[PDB]
């Protein structure tokens, strides 16, 4: 425990990333999370919006 | 059937084509509201049910 200052940095760091990844997960509205099923599904007139 | 009644016959096992289904131009609708009707050739699926 004594190390808390560094462990801490570090700690910070991992957490900003694995929330920067886990929010290529989140729909923010649109009808899928994943945009290549998106491009799978959707011909361009819509799959634009 | 009779729209109190509808029916849903499960499509299962198989190879489909929509694009014969969507060149009938005798339908008068083929709106379509997950999916774009051209793109339903590259797709496949569980289930479907008419």
């Amino acid at each position: 425990s004594a190390l808390g200052k560094l462990q801490d940095v570090v700690n910070q760091n991992a957490q900003a990333l694995n929330t920067l990844v886990k929010q290529l997960s989140s729909n923010f509205g649109a009808i899928s999370s994943v945009l290549n099923d998106i491009l799978s599904r959707l011909d361009k007139v819509e799959a634009e919006v | 059937a009779s729209v109190y009644a509808w029916n849903r016959k499960r499509i299962s096992n198989c190879v489909a084509d929509y694009s014969v289904l969507y060149n009938s131009a005798s339908f008068s609708t083929f709106k379509c509201y997950g999916v774009s009707p051209t793109k339903l050739n590259d797709l496949c699926f569980t289930n479907v049910y008419a």
